[PDB]
């Protein structure tokens, strides 16, 4: 059966960054060297194999994860990377095997006076291991005293807003990201 | 208390290591994202370093490969190793705990100063300036010493009003420059006699010099 | 790195009166800005965050706004104790870094001084060394703003200088400056006669103090 890809990149929503969506793929077939010559993905970049060759290997599932960021922040999409995205909202494996797509969403996600949909984690007291997933939305401790879930002085919530409109910087404007692990 | 204590700083010749500590109290360094503030004397603020609460580190460009950031959680304390020190690095360094947009940076540290350099605590020399042809002016002019600071006083501070002491100018020779002058009528010069009271703790120098026309 | 402008660089305000500070970025930051207050010898003190949300324990006087690349800092009232360099600084890049502006000096207002020059030959303990320090004085004097122009013999000296300016007096919040035109005993007689020029606002014509190398 071929891999319905469809679902995935031209999805209507997607998924904060800190909530990263996961789409398991049952052994399908799918047209790689088709996605890696379309001018829709500015970004492009696997490790460990090549685009060209992945329809002629097999595995057992293929995942899709989909999530959106900024676009300064989508070079942390990439194995052994540092940063807000790379520690507390999504973290490769120093060794990596897929792929790293992303594409502009500006006319998609950006809203005039900002589209605050769209969230990641601020705040963590340790980085993420590979392919973790964190959405708790607990008060941040960050003194001594307790919160009780109230936020205040040294009472944070973990969560921030991105702040995304059209006259944005493309640095700050938000980028579509979907990444392709293999399981052998 | 909410306290971000320093210490470390000091003279260190260009090239040398110096370790300086941010001791924190009612904030956890482990749990806060800790940056390092250093501010060339006269200039504005410079971001050194910043590490996260999951251990990452970030260096601006201008001491990457130099500075190194860490801490210790047993101690609460945030650090900053400071390697092949240049004139360049020549500032008052602040720790700071960030916020963000949850607050920004709203507690500092008191500052701990980095001094590079390369000369020992010479001696100041104090020469003195006649006034020539309403009311006349004279003074005293410290030259030539090592390192910060010098008090000057005008008859052991008997003379208050009219006094002006310059800052000092760090001049090419690497040794400092002070001026201090004061205002007098011009009755009052052969009667009231003037003498400067110049002090260098560093160097153990105190001199006193008397001022009079040619 | 996204650049911080304040403006302006000085701002002299009497006590009672409103203080406005802008300061703008080269891109924009949204309002992911702060300002900071900073007396002599102490550590900065935040004031505002969010562009206009004051911190805790800040005056009602203080008030920022300003979005994208324009912000400003609005102290309605100055009191006394506000006096001192503000600095905005810009966090749209905290991910990892941050960019401080250069800095407004706030200062007590008072009427243009001018100022009185002397001019102070070198000592003789001092020729016996080798070296020659000429030394000329503005007292009392207000703005800050003044112009020091050596001329040795009419020739204006450039890279022979170095001036200093004194904080604001606590009487009459006038400054001082000490410029010190330093050479060598050698180069001291190749010349004859070592004056001092001074610009002010405070004078409806340039004010020259010299003296004549031996009189
Ligand atoms: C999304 O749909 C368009 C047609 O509406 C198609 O041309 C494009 O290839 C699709 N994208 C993917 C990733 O299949």
């Amino acid at each position: 059966n071929l891999c319905p890809f469809g679902e995935v990149f031209n999805a209507t929503r997607f998924a904060s960054v800190y909530a990263w969506n996961r789409k398991r793929i049952s052994n399908c077939v799918a047209d790689y060297s088709v996605l890696y010559n379309s001018a829709s993905f500015s970004t492009f970049k696997c490790y460990g194999v090549s685009p060209t060759k992945l329809n002629d290997l097999c595995f057992t599932n293929v995942y899709a994860d989909s999530f959106v960021i900024r676009g300064d922040e989508v070079r942390q999409i990439a194995p052994g990377q540092t940063g807000k995205i790379a520690d507390y909202n999504y973290k490769l494996p120093d060794d990596f095997t897929g792929c790293v797509i992303a594409w502009n969403s500006n006319n998609l996600d950006s809203k005039v006076g900002g589209n605050y949909n769209y969230r990641y984690r601020l705040f963590r007291k340790s980085n993420l291991k590979p392919f973790e997933r964190d959405i708790s939305t607990e008060i941040y401790q960050a003194g001594s005293k307790p919160c009780n879930g109230v936020e205040g002085f040294n009472c944070y919530f973990p969560l921030q807003s991105y702040g995304f409109q059209p006259t944005n910087g493309v640095g700050y404007q938000p980028y579509r990201v979907v990444v392709l692990s293999f399981e052998l | 208390q909410v306290q971000l204590q320093q210490s470390g700083g000091g003279l260190v010749q260009p090239g040398g290591s110096l370790r300086l500590s941010c001791a924190a109290s009612g904030i956890t360094v482990s749990v806060n994202y800790m940056s390092w503030v250093r501010q060339a004397p006269g200039k504005g603020l410079e971001w050194v370093s910043l590490i996260f609460a999951g251990g990452s580190t970030f260096y601006a460009d201008s001491v990457k490969g130099r500075f190194t950031i860490s801490r210790d959680n047993s101690k609460n304390t945030l650090f900053l190793h400071m390697n092949s020190l240049r004139l360049e690095d020549t500032a008052v360094y602040y720790c700071a705990r960030d916020l963000g947009p949850v607050g920004a940076t709203d507690y500092w540290g008191q500052g701990t100063l980095v001094t590079v350099s390369s000369a020992s605590t010479k001696g100041p020399s104090v020469f003195p300036l006649a006034p020539s042809s309403g009311t006349a002016a004279l003074g005293c002019l410290v030259k030539d010493y090592f390192p910060e600071p010098v008090t000057v006083s005008w008859n052991s501070g008997a003379l208050t009003s009219g006094v002006h002491t310059f800052p000092a100018v760090l001049q090419s020779s690497g040794l400092y420059s002070l001026s201090s002058v004061v205002t007098v009528p011009s009755s009052s010069l052969g009667t009231q006699t003037y003498i400067c009271n110049v002090n260098h703790k560093p160097s153990n120098t105190k001199v006193d010099k008397r001022v009079e026309p040619k | 790195d996204i650049v911080m402008t304040q403006t302006p660089a000085t701002l002299s305000v009497s006590p009672g009166e409103r203080a406005t500070l802008s300061c703008r970025a080269s891109q924009s930051v949204s309002s992911n800005l702060a300002w900071y207050q900073q007396k002599p010898g102490q550590a900065p003190r935040l004031l505002i965050y969010g562009a206009s949300t004051r911190a805790t324990g800040i005056p009602a006087r203080f008030s920022g706004s300003g979005s994208e690349t324009e912000f400003t800092l609005t102290i309605s009232s100055l009191q006394s104790e506000d006096f001192a360099l503000y600095y905005c600084q810009q966090y749209h890049t905290w991910p990892p870094m941050y960019t401080f502006g250069q800095g407004t000096k706030v200062e007590i207002k008072r009427t243009v001084a001018a100022p009185s020059v002397f001019i102070f030959p070198p000592s003789d303990e001092q020729l016996k060394s080798g070296t020659a320090s000429v030394v000329c004085l503005l007292n009392n004097f207000y703005p800050r703003e003044a112009k020091v122009q050596w001329k040795v013999d009419n020739a204006l000296q450039s890279g022979n200088s170095q001036e200093s300016v004194t904080e604001q007096d606590s009487k009459d919040s006038t400054y001082s400056l000490s410029s010190t035109l330093t050479l060598s005993k050698a180069d001291y007689e190749k010349h004859k006669v070592y004056a001092c020029e001074v610009t002010h606002q405070g004078l409806s014509s340039p004010v020259t103090k010299s003296f004549n190398r031996g009189e």
